[PDB]
DNA sequence: AAAAACATTCGTTCACGTGAGTTCCAGTACAAGTCTAGTC
DNA sequence: GACTTGTACTGGAACTCACGTGAACGAATGTTTTT
């Protein structure tokens, strides 16, 4: 039954039959063979079939012994509805853990995830009511976030990267804050990221200190 | 004639069931 | 389980054999009454012990006969299950005796039999029935001992007489029986003594226990003290969510059918296993292909189209409702509810829960409030979770003795039928005439079944059909007994007393001839 | 009313029927389709023996017995069915509208005379007997023929002859921008032109509300259960008929079908000897009863003769005051007795006289009732029933006799002895207040059988391939929330007044 | 000696299957009147 | 020489009730188990 009508729902209530999407017959006709069922085609499982596919297949369309393709991976992912049980910091930590485990730092993006970035977009440091929006700084911060940089609006002790535009009046304040903090964050300029993006690699900070 | 049901001519259109309606 | 022991004391002396021309002999009436009793007891398959003792017999068969006392009394049958042998004895090989006897000795013998035979098995109730004409000498020295023994044993006692406490006399004809002035002085003394003993045993109500053979033949009184009580259905009458009153409902009125059912048996050999019935399902095809039961499926018609509907599917989609529900949907004026709309096949009498003062007083308050406000309760009734819910009306019913609710089912919108009938009052063609109306009024007056008694200023019923036993059971029992006793014999005709009890008193019949003739002549009726 | 009912749905296919005057508003064509589907569904349950037809006019494609132009007979007169409902619903949605436009056509000229002729031919085609022949026109155009007067005159005359024949025409005018006016052109086409419907209508016809109101109840034509003879005496006999004004409603019986193909199957029952296996005739078998160690043998004829006292009919007995008839002595649903006059002439006059005199004296006729041959007699009371009609002269209580069965002695059961406990006046007053609070007006048709309604809903859902069944509102439930709100605390004070502090009315 | 759990019972309801009497309506035989083809 | 109409007959289908049976089911009885 390709349509989950009242009859299909009634059959679903009873656990003595198996429902298969009509695409199964079409696939059999195209291949002219008795291909076995897959979780994608079937919308219901009998206890016996449920046990049978539990060993061969997983809770989702993914299986163990038979590999998966791009189409199979997409179909499996479409099965999962949603997952919002975590927090952004947890996601960042998990992403860093996976990148470290699989040495995936060579990707064209996401290298800046390990580094927190602060921007001197406020006339008064550590103030949320003096935004200087409407300059290259905002677009630079947005691009850094897109590339994977963790943009932080608060000057916490955990900050590792700070970007200062053409205005160098508060360089003394930033240096004093760096000295006060146990962990020191290197002073960086906006041109550094502009040069790095084209190269897609973390350029040495010595020439952009 | 009045109140005749347009579906079954010859049978007066029965009023819809109301149940209990306290005054 | 429930059990009852009954001993039937029958008078046999020659004095009973006497009769007047045109009047059935008292012995025959007593024989008919006892035959009906034994027929109901045996054909109803009820575990009731029946014993028969006859006083006035020429011989003497009595354990207490020793000592030249209580003579001419025979204990024909002790306490045992009723059997066709007892019916054969009553009907055929029992004859009147030429010796008189005192019914007090029969009472003593019956009490001794009850005491001796009751010890064997548990007996919920013990009953004694005495059929006599009270036309024999008796000794009054045993009154105190008799009363004390009866009270100690606590056994019900019933008396049946040839007359009750001027056209032809018919058995159970709802008319006078044994016209006055036919009672002798000895019979007067017997009536006095029976009345006194009945009053002492029971009281004023006991005065109603002295029946007559003709009356007992069409009143079902013989089984009054032996009939059981139907089980009670317990539930909780709830008005809203919080208030609840425990209640028990009995089936006050219910159509009575025949418990025993006929079964087909081959004429050649009368064995159940000889005849076997088989059902086969075949398709509407020339080959008449056969199918198995599991192959069959359930479906329903949908206006020339058949839609499959599996039994499991029906159960899944079936209307589910919590069982054993007795809730008050609302209260409405008694005028709105009309007797025409009553449905169902039963009437429920609802009392409070057994031995519950709080529930009893709450139900009494509800009944009194409904009666004072002249209201009834529209309620929802469900016997159990597997029974379809019903909408019914419960109305108060208060009597000097007991008060209870009476529940009767009410119709749904689907049940009602909308039929239009042409008016008769305005029909000029069928309009009546003043003479015709006067004739019909005379006919109605001449055939009134109720009498306006001025002594008590009340209405007395002359034809109380509610108290007449169903003739079908009596006819069935009579025919079954006749066939059992006479295998090769045509079935007997309907008993005369049944027809007499199924007909109105001769007074109204003879008082409505001239009005009926006037109606016939005035109203022209011709077949068409 | 003898025969069946025939209905034809004339649906206009003009562009005016395919347009949305406002958003979230079904088009007139969609409304007409919905009304047709509702009528079909209602007829499936109420009376499946009726005939329904669907005809579309104004479409490019044509399909008629006359081979006319721009008229399509989608469904000829036939009994309603699920297939027809599905076909009608195929055009329900916007995709359905597109499919109908592509396969059927649009924007085509037509003539009212041609469609009336097609409807007349369709009516003539049916071979049964039609008690009512009706046509319904679903159009939203005031002047279909305004440019040509000849076509309008032809349509008018054709409608006149159709009305003269006996066909009842109704106009289900739908909402249109300018406004629909019957008085302009359709005044002389409708068989009956109510004076009220003479102005201009800016909204849909009020009859659509009635049409869309689904009815789930088997409606049955009047049919006398039995025509018997009431015998006042041996010679004085009148002919009467018995009807069941109230009858229990039962779900349609199930039908056995072959699972593989879902077709009706034939059920056959046979009897054979366990030893020989040959068929046994009814004479071969015998009826026997076992009573302990005794067996009694009787034949079918003897068994029928057992329950046989008098011939079928109503043997009249004396009259009884209505007071003696206890209201709680109910045994069987009552019946209605009405004079027949088709068997014996003059019975109507005697029946009317008897009814009038019984009403005047307030008495009831006691009778012995024997419905069928070889059946035990019962005792019945015929109480008079005068004609009663509510406002606007609509009959609600037909005139005649009401037959109520009086129970026999064996039909009554004795109740156990119970000690009577009286209630103090304060408790009675509190209950009177509570009852007055819960006062409500009861009508004979205020409730619906939940089981039958749910069964019908499930059957309709299965037949029409619906996503899920339509849950039925239970009018029989006590809706306890409203009762709690109304009673306030009355329950609490009553309980504290009557119920002991430690009673626990739950076990 | 006293309290709690399980096997058994039994009236009651629901529902199926069969039979049998009634009413209504569809199909068909049968008498019978009418109209046509044809001629003169 | 055929049609067509009106009468009457027959039989099918639905209605209703009575009879007989099988299965669920809720509550009471008697027996058994435990402390």
């Amino acid at each position: 039954a390709g349509s989950e009508n009242i009859r299909v729902k009634n059959i679903i209530l009873s656990n003595k039959h198996d429902v298969v999407k009509p695409a199964w017959l079409l696939e059999c006709f195209k291949t002219k063979s008795f291909v076995p069922w897959q979780p994608r085609f079937m919308i219901h499982m009998c206890p016996s079939t449920k046990e049978h596919f539990a060993r061969e297949y997983d809770c989702y369309g993914d299986s163990y012994f038979i590999d998966t393709d791009l189409n199979q991976l997409k179909e499996v992912f479409s099965g999962i509805k949603n997952s919002n049980e975590q927090t952004p910091e947890e996601m960042a930590s998990l992403i860093a853990d996976l990148e470290y485990r699989y040495s995936w730092d060579c990707s064209p993006l996401s290298m800046f995830r390990r580094h927190t970035v602060y921007l001197d977009s406020y006339a008064v440091i550590n103030d949320l009511s003096t935004k200087n929006e409407g300059t290259r700084l905002a677009i630079k911060a947005l691009e850094l976030r897109f590339h994977g940089a963790k943009v932080v609006s608060c000057l916490a002790e955990g900050v590792s990267h700070v970007i200062i535009g053409e205005d160098h009046s508060r360089v003394a304040d930033f240096k004093a804050f760096r000295r006060t903090f146990k962990r020191k964050f290197k002073i960086l300029k906006e041109s550094w990221v502009t040069d790095s993006i084209d190269k897609c690699e973390l350029q040495e900070e010595n020439q952009y200190l | 004639c009045p109140g005749e049901s347009l579906i079954n001519p010859g049978f007066k259109s029965k009023k819809p069931a109301g149940g209990v309606d306290f005054d | 389980g429930n059990k009852a022991a009954v001993v039937l004391c029958m008078d046999v002396g020659f004095t009973m054999s006497n009769s007047i021309p045109g009047i059935e002999s008292p012995f025959e009436q007593a024989k008919k009454v006892i035959t009906m009793f034994v027929q109901r007891q045996v054909f109803a398959e009820n575990k009731d012990e029946i014993a028969l003792v006859l006083f006035g017999t020429d011989g003497t068969d009595n354990p207490l006969s020793g000592g030249d006392q209580y003579q001419n009394i025979t204990v024909h049958r002790h306490l045992m299950l009723p059997d066709f042998d007892l019916l054969e004895d009553i009907e055929s090989k029992i004859q009147p005796g030429s010796q008189q006897a005192d019914f007090l000795d029969a009472l003593i013998v019956s009490m001794d039999v009850i005491q001796h035979e009751t010890i064997g098995k548990k007996f919920e109730k013990r009953h004694i029935e005495i059929f006599t004409d009270l036309s024999s000498r008796f000794s009054k020295s045993q009154l105190d001992i008799i009363i004390h023994s009866l009270k100690k044993c606590d056994i019900s006692l019933q008396f049946f007489l040839p007359f009750s406490l001027d056209g032809p006399f018919r058995l159970g004809g709802h008319g006078p029986s044994f016209p006055l002035k036919g009672i002798t002085e000895q019979q007067k003394e017997g009536l006095e003594i029976v009345k006194m003993v009945m009053i002492s045993l029971e009281g004023e109500d006991g005065l109603d226990e002295i029946y007559s053979f003709s009356e007992s033949l069409r009143k079902l009184c013989v089984f009054k003290k032996i009939e059981r009580h139907s089980i009670h259905w317990p539930c909780r009458l709830t008005i809203g969510s919080n208030l609840s009153i425990r209640i028990a409902a009995y089936k006050s009125i219910l159509q009575e059918r025949v418990k025993k059912t006929w079964t087909v048996v081959d004429a050649k050999t009368l064995k159940k296993e000889d005849i076997q019935k088989e059902t086969v399902y075949c398709l509407n095809d020339d080959d008449e292909t056969e199918v198995l039961k599991e192959d069959i499926i359930q479906g329903f018609r949908y206006g020339s189209d058949i839609v499959p509907f599996s039994k499991v599917d029906e159960e899944q989609m079936k209307y589910k409702s919590e069982g054993k529900c007795f809730s008050v949907l609302g209260f409405c004026k008694s005028s709105q509810v009309q007797r025409r709309f009553f449905m169902g096949n039963q009437v429920l009498k609802v009392f409070a829960a057994r031995d519950d003062e709080a529930a009893a007083v709450a139900l009494s308050s509800l009944i009194h409030a409904l009666d004072d406000l002249d209201m009834v309760a529209i309620v929802r009734y469900a016997y159990d979770k597997r029974a379809n819910p019903q909408v019914g009306v419960a109305f108060p019913h208060i009597k000097h003795n007991y008060e209870c609710l009476v529940y009767v089912q009410l119709p749904f919108m689907e049940d009602l039928r909308q039929y239009m009938f042409s008016s008769l009052k305005n029909s000029k063609k069928y309009a009546p005439t003043e003479a015709q109306l006067n004739a019909v009024d005379a006919l109605i007056d001449s055939m009134s079944l109720a009498k306006k008694d001025e002594k008590t200023d009340t209405l007395e019923d002359l034809f109380p059909t509610t108290k007449i036993p169903n003739p079908r059971f009596q006819r069935l029992f009579q025919c079954l007994l006749h066939r059992a006793l006479h295998p090769r014999e045509p079935l007997p005709p309907i008993q005369q007393h049944i027809w007499n009890m199924l007909n109105p008193p001769a007074e109204v019949t003879t008082k409505s001839q001239i009005p009926l003739s006037k109606i016939k002549t005035l109203f022209p009726l011709i077949e068409a | 009313y003898s025969g069946r009912d025939s209905l034809i749905f004339l649906v206009d296919a003009s562009k005016a029927m395919f347009e949305s005057q406002s958003e979230d508003e079904l088009t007139p064509f969609d409304m007409s389709i919905q009304c047709i589907q509702s009528v079909y569904i209602s007829k499936i349950i109420s009376s499946d023996r009726d005939l329904l037809a669907v005809v579309f006019y104004g479409t490019e494609k044509d399909k008629n017995s006359v081979n006319f132009k721009n008229i399509y007979v989608l469904q000829e007169l036939d009994n309603p069915g699920a297939k027809r409902i599905l076909e009608l619903d195929q055009f329900k949605g916007q995709q359905g509208q597109k499919r109908f436009q592509d396969m059927m056509g649009h924007g085509s000229d037509y003539s009212l005379s041609e469609v009336l002729w097609v409807c007349a031919n369709l009516f003539s085609d049916v071979q049964f007997k039609m008690s009512h022949k009706r046509i319904m026109l679903f159009t939203n155009e005031d002047n279909p023929h305004g440019n040509d007067s000849a076509k309008a005159s032809r349509a008018r005359t054709k409608a006149g002859d159709l009305r003269d024949t006996g066909i009842f025409l109704d106009l289900m005018h739908l909402k249109k921008p300018g406004g629909f006016d019957i008085s302009l052109f359709y005044r002389d086409i409708i068989s009956i032109a109510e004076d009220e419907d003479l102005r201009v209508h800016f909204e849909e016809s009020s009859k659509l509300e009635d049409l869309l109101r689904k009815v789930r109840a088997k409606e049955t034509r009047k049919r006398a259960l039995s025509r018997l003879k009431l015998k006042l005496n041996k010679d004085i006999v009148i002919s009467v008929g018995i009807y069941n004004l109230v009858q229990k409603a039962l779900k349609p019986p199930p039908i056995k079908l072959y699972r593989e193909t879902n077709e009706p199957v034939k059920t056959k029952t046979r009897t054979f000897n366990t030893s020989t296996g040959g068929l046994l005739l009814p004479s071969d078998t015998k009826r026997s009863q076992i009573y302990g160690s005794r067996q009694i043998i009787l034949e079918k004829e003897e068994t029928e003769e057992l329950k046989r006292f008098d011939d079928p009919g109503l043997m009249l007995m004396g009259f009884k005051p209505l007071v003696l008839l206890k209201k709680h002595h109910y045994l069987r649903p009552s019946l209605f007795v009405y004079p027949e006059e088709s068997l014996v002439i003059g019975s109507s006059t005697l029946f009317s006289a008897l009814l009038i005199k019984c009403l005047e004296k307030e008495v009831a006729a006691l009778c012995r009732y024997t419905p069928r041959r070889n059946i035990p007699p019962y005792f019945v009371a015929l109480v008079p029933q005068e004609e009663e009609l509510d406002d606007q002269k609509i009959q609600v209580t037909p005139p005649g006799f009401q037959l109520v069965f009086l129970p026999f002695a064996d039909d009554k059961r004795k109740m156990p002895f119970t000690e009577k406990i009286m209630a103090t006046p304060e408790q009675v007053g509190k209950m009177k207040a509570i009852v007055e609070k819960l006062r409500f007006t009861y009508r004979s048709d205020s409730f619906e059988n939940p089981v039958l309604q749910q069964h019908f809903r499930n059957l309709e859902a299965l037949a029409l391939d619906l996503m899920e069944p339509e849950q039925a509102v239970d009018l029989t439930l006590p809706k306890v929330e409203a009762m709690n709100k109304r009673l306030g605390s009355l329950v609490d004070e009553f309980k504290e007044l009557v119920y002991p502090p430690d009673y626990n009315p739950e076990g």
